[PDB]
């Protein structure tokens, strides 16, 4: 079983802000992680793949990076409907896992 | 060189039926019945049809392995 | 990671006897033992004794004999140490420490010192 | 009972100097019943070095021992500001006793 | 497969215009390419051109289909080409006929397989101790004692992890008779013995069964049968001295060879012509060779007797499922099986029963101490009831020894659950026989 | 266009069962693996199982394993999932997924269903 | 692949990615040589009581 | 010739005829680069 932490749990951010979120693996996944976006009420959507892997239909203010078993995720420039809880998977081996989440609020 | 390139259609399936047989070594037999354990298609199974032109080509997972037949002229 | 919590200070007068408790966490309790030690102010370490958190069995300096005893709560996982007769030159810091010095299980020298120690707890005597 | 005299009493050392701290037993102690402790200004001592040939869990690996007879050896390879301590040396061949103490300071 | 990408291939014209055609046909290898490389997902290329829409093509379609790990029967014709096949796994005649190795089954009853009932649910039980083993106070000891007087000590009323032991990086030898080291974690023993002492390295090689010489003779000794592990590590740095460490010692001589796990401390012989004391003293050093340096040496002997284990590995109990085919381990008893109450009355020494058949049919529960009964899941043969493939493709399948509640036109016979056949209440000549005055014949159905 | 819907969640008492299903269309079921994963209220996604597109191969999460199993039908274009001894610890909104893997499932899209709430109490 | 037998020219209708044939007894009764890439057949010489 | 090098740390072992060169571990308590050089 590998385990995925995320940094920090939550923060809060202004429209126009830069928002970052940080994911570690216990164990090298390469490049093997997807980054799930979820609010309340809702299925997980798909944002990216392979780590840095950007899914069509993704706004372009969107990115993804690292690799190994550290993991980035950054919102260029913050919006309104941006405000969710961010989940970091690691498919490299069976059983797969997901992070604790790292939640954008609203400032 | 790479172009910008619109939906994909909805789903379509036909029957296999005993199709998609092959020659499992290439050791000469004759006038014999032999078993083989191998993979294959299985008979009578659904098999997906798909259309380029009714417009794009998804891509497919390869699972175990792919049977694929294409009928055209062009 | 490994803990030992013990109590807070005490104050007490000649002839008296202090109980010092030894909380501890983070270990199986019965796989090590429980040292205790003390500090006069600016002084050095002096060895109290130890008890075995397996079968009970005690070992102390010989300075403290018959002044120290110690017992053991398997449930609250937490070892004791009390000293009697009380006199002045037993204003000190007392510690407990988890020790692999000595087997709780054979009584014999382990190759280890006192470690995982505990905050220490102020007794004054007067 | 096995008595430790340890050796000098005070070093006086600039930051980034290294240091070496002895102790002696009135008594001849195997080395795999000998062990150093670190203590801080106003806290529990802690376990530096045991059997004189490993060191306890947390200890960084600037400190190091050896020794043998009666003459055990306490090293720092480079003193940090959190180095500036009390040491003791212990053991536990017989009975179980503590050495007097040494100060490394500024 | 293994990193080889194998294509075949075949080229044919049809007569269809929109569908695949229904017949057979083999294709033949093409290529194989040492390619070395996952795939797990993959896309057709096409051709495109420029036209007055913008980027577009003719008609173009494909089928996609996936392979799946199948037995087939293959016919081979005069020519060596393959000209028929049976997928055995498409329905209950395909079997028989894969099982008759024959495109062509003549009326009648056949056997073609047996079924078996499968576990749906997994339980583990141990006794509740709660004590970890003492195992790094004996490896972790200031002094090991002399091999003409060895050390014991028993182990019991404990969890043991092996694992800190094997994988241990300190041992130079860690070598297990009658049990594999990596299993010892899912086994539980009465009792654990750990026998201690220094010898040199070179005696060693002595610490084992069947072995003879100095040690093994005079010191210390294990029976043929022995079942355990035999752990040693080099201590010049320890026990070894200048001048020599003479406080070490072994028997040099004696009169007679030792029993397994015997010890013999005697000191008789004063000392004179063809007169010398028993014991020699060993000169370790910390400049001697390899061989002649100090090891320290644990021995770990397993106990089994007809009682509650005390020493277990690492244990993750259950809950106890009754009624329902289930997997389970009682104190390293595994076996597949349906539990439930025992009408046995046990008496307070009994722990588990036996059958002439060598099998436990029950034990009580370590924890509650009940006693559980233990069958097998359900299983029997499987038959399929044919007219000629030359009259019809239509078969019934009878289980055998089973009730039709057990299994998933069904009617339960003495012979077994007999399902696709339809019952009458008429009366005809028997034509194939299934047993208790049944018959069964095609009249279609 | 693509649909999963789950179903068949409901109340039970500790050491019960439940059995859950995912109905799936738009979509060529049959030819891709499958995953369960459960969601707590107010807490982060568990995952349980995964099933390949044959029916072959089971996965499980230790904290199932043992309890729960997976199964599908792909003539019904159907996922299963078959829980005993259930737990209070099981409680949870069980989701039905096509999870976009480039190791194992081979999917190259990620699609999730409604979700059904399980109670055990 | 050593043996002991007569060789003669084939009758058999090798495809071209095959390089011998089996019988039931799990023994090769044709082999294609490696220079000529003709197809020999292989029997055993004669025996009896 | 500390040029030399071998892994000494792994999760899991390796299959026959597998290698594997990632250099993953910064180094502390529980965690350590996954080579070693030799003597
Ligand atoms: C193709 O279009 C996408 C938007 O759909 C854009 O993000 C991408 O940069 C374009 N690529 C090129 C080469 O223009
Ligand atoms: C093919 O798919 C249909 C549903 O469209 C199903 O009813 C039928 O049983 C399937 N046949 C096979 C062999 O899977
Ligand atoms: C290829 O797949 C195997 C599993 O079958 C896996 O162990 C191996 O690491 C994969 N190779 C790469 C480069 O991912
Ligand atoms: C295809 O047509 C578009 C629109 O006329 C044009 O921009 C593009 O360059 C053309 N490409 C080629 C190869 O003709
Ligand atoms: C084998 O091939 C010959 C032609 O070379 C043909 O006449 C004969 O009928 C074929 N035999 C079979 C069983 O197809
Ligand atoms: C397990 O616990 C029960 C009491 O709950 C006790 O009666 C039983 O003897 C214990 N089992 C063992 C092996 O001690
Ligand atoms: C012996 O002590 C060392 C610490 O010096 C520890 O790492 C090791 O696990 C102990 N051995 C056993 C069997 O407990
Ligand atoms: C098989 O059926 C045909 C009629 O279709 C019949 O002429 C022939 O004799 C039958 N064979 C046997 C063995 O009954
Ligand atoms: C099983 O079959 C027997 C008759 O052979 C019948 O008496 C019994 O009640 C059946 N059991 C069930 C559960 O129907
Ligand atoms: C046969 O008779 C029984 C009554 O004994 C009746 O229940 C059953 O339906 C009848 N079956 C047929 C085919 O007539």
């Amino acid at each position: 079983v590998i385990w995925m932490t995320q940094s920090p749990s939550s923060l809060s951010a202004s429209v126009g802000d830069r928002v970052t979120i940080t994911c570690q693996a216990s164990q090298d996944i390469r490049f093997y992680l997807n980054w799930y976006q979820q609010k309340p009420g809702k299925a997980p959507k798909l944002l990216i793949s392979d780590a840095s892997n950007m899914e069509t239909g993704v706004p372009s203010r969107f990115s993804g990076s690292g690799s190994g078993t550290d993991f980035t995720f950054t919102i260029s420039s913050l919006q309104p409907e941006d405000i969710a809880t961010y989940y970091c998977q690691q498919y490299d081996n069976l059983p797969f896992t997901f992070g604790p989440g790292t939640k954008v609020d609203f400032k | 060189q790479c172009v910008n390139l619109r939906t994909q259609l909805p789903p379509a399936y036909t029957n296999s039926f005993t199709r998609g047989v092959y020659y499992p070594d290439k050791v000469f037999r004759s006038s014999v019945l032999h078993s083989t354990q191998d993979l294959f298609l299985p008979f009578f199974s659904n098999v997906t049809w798909f259309h380029a032109i009714h417009f794009d080509n998804p891509v497919l997972p390869f699972n175990d392995g792919v049977y694929f037949a294409s009928t055209e002229k062009s | 990671q490994v803990q030992l919590v013990q109590s807070g200070a005490e104050v007490k007068k000649p002839g008296a006897s202090v109980k010092v408790s030894c909380k501890a966490s983070g270990y199986p309790f019965t796989s090590y033992g429980i040292s205790w030690v003390r500090q006069a102010p600016g002084q050095g370490l002096e060895w109290m004794g130890w008890i075995s958190t397996y079968n009970g069995n005690t070992n102390y300096a010989q300075k403290f004999q018959g002044r120290v005893t110690m017992t053991t709560d398997t449930s609250t996982t937490t070892g004791y140490m009390e000293l009697r007769r009380l006199r002045s030159d037993d204003t000190a810091v007392y510690y407990c420490a988890r020790d692999y010095t000595r087997g709780a299980w054979f009584g014999e020298s382990l190759i280890g010192g006192f470690d995982n120690w505990g905050q220490g707890t102020l007794v004054t005597v007067s | 009972e096995i008595v430790l005299t340890q050796s000098p009493g005070t070093l006086s050392l600039s930051p980034g100097e290294r240091a070496t701290l002895s102790c002696r037993a009135s008594q001849t102690v195997s080395s795999t019943s000998l062990a150093w402790y670190q203590q801080k200004p106003g806290q529990a001592p802690r376990l530096l070095i045991y059997g004189a040939s490993s060191r306890a869990t947390g200890i960084p690996d600037r400190f190091s021992g050896s020794g043998s007879g009666t003459d055990f050896t306490l090293t720092i390879s480079r003193l940090e500001p959190e180095d500036f301590a009390v040491y003791y040396c212990q053991q536990h061949d017989t009975s179980l006793t503590f050495g007097g103490g040494t100060k490394v300071e500024i | 497969i293994d990193g080889y990408f194998k294509i075949y291939s075949k080229h044919t014209p049809i007569n269809l215009v929109r569908d695949l055609p229904q017949g057979f046909s083999a294709l033949e290898p093409l290529v194989d390419l040492p390619i070395g490389i996952n795939i797990t997902r993959f896309q057709t290329l096409l051709a495109l051109h420029n036209s007055s829409s913008g980027w577009t093509a003719g008609a173009a379609a494909y089928y996609v289909g996936y392979l799946q790990p199948r037995t087939f029967l293959l016919k081979y014709n005069e020519n060596g080409t393959i000209t028929d096949a049976v997928d055995c796994a498409l329905d209950p005649l395909s079997e028989t006929k894969c099982t008759l190795k024959s495109f062509t089954v003549e009326k009648g009853i056949y056997q073609t397989s047996n079924f078996r009932v499968q576990p749906t649910e997994s339980i583990v039980r141990f006794p509740n101790i709660t004590n970890l083993c003492p195992f790094g106070e004996v490896f972790n000891a200031t002094r090991f004692a002399s091999v003409y007087a060895w050390n014991r000590k028993r182990i019991s009323n404990c969890v043991a992890d092996y694992s800190v032991l094997y994988n241990s990086a300190s041992f130079s030898t860690f070598k297990c008779y009658g049990v594999c080291p990596t299993k010892l974690n899912d086994l539980c023993f009465t009792n654990v013995y750990a026998d201690s002492f220094v010898i040199r390295g070179d005696e060693v090689r002595q610490i084992a069964p069947g072995q003879t010489g100095k040690i093994a003779d005079y010191n210390y000794k294990l029976p043929d049968d022995f079942t355990g592990c035999v752990i040693a590590w080099n201590s010049n740095n320890l026990d070894s001295k200048v001048g020599g460490n003479y406080n070490y010692q072994y028997r040099l001589f004696r009169k007679s060879n030792l029993k397994p796990f015997e010890r013999d401390i005697s000191t008789e012989i004063v000392e004179g012509f063809n007169c010398y004391s028993p014991l020699q003293s060993y000169g370790f050093q910390p400049t001697n060779g390899v061989g002649y340096q100090p090891y320290r040496v644990v021995v770990l002997s397993f106990e089994l007797l007809h009682a509650p284990a005390t020493v277990c590995g690492p244990k993750k109990s259950t809950n106890l499922v009754k009624n329902k085919c289930v997997n389970f381990n009682f104190n390293g008893l595994t076996g597949t099986g349906v539990l439930t109450e025992s009408n046995k009355k046990f008496l307070p020494f009994q722990q588990f029963g036996r059958d002439i058949a060598d099998t436990t049919d029950a034990v009580r529960d370590p924890q509650t101490l009940e006693i559980l009964d233990i069958t097998p899941c359900s299983f029997g043969g499987v038959s399929v009831i044919t007219p000629g493939t030359n009259t019809s493709n239509q078969v019934a399948v009878l289980y055998q020894g089973v009730n039709c509640t057990e299994v998933p036109n069904v009617f339960q016979t003495r012979a077994g659950c007999l399902i696709g056949a339809e019952h009458v209440n008429n009366s005809y000549e028997c034509d194939i026989p299934i047993g208790a005055g049944i018959c069964a014949s095609y009249q279609q159905s | 266009e693509v649909q999963l819907v789950e179903s068949g969640g409901g109340v039970v008492q500790p050491g019960g069962s439940l059995r859950l299903s995912c109905a799936a269309s738009g979509f060529t079921f049959n030819s891709y693996g499958m995953h369960w994963v459960r969601q707590a209220p107010g807490k982060g996604l568990e995952w349980v199982a995964f099933i390949r597109y044959d029916g072959g191969n089971k996965y499980y999460a230790d904290s199932v394993k043992g309890r729960f199993t997976i199964s599908r039908d792909n003539s019904k274009n159907t996922l299963y999932l078959q829980m005993k001894s259930l737990r209070a610890e099981d409680t949870a909104v069980y989701y039905c997924a096509n999870l976009k893997d480039s190791r194992y499932s081979g999917s190259y899209y990620d699609y999730w269903g409604q979700g059904t709430l399980v109670t055990v109490s």
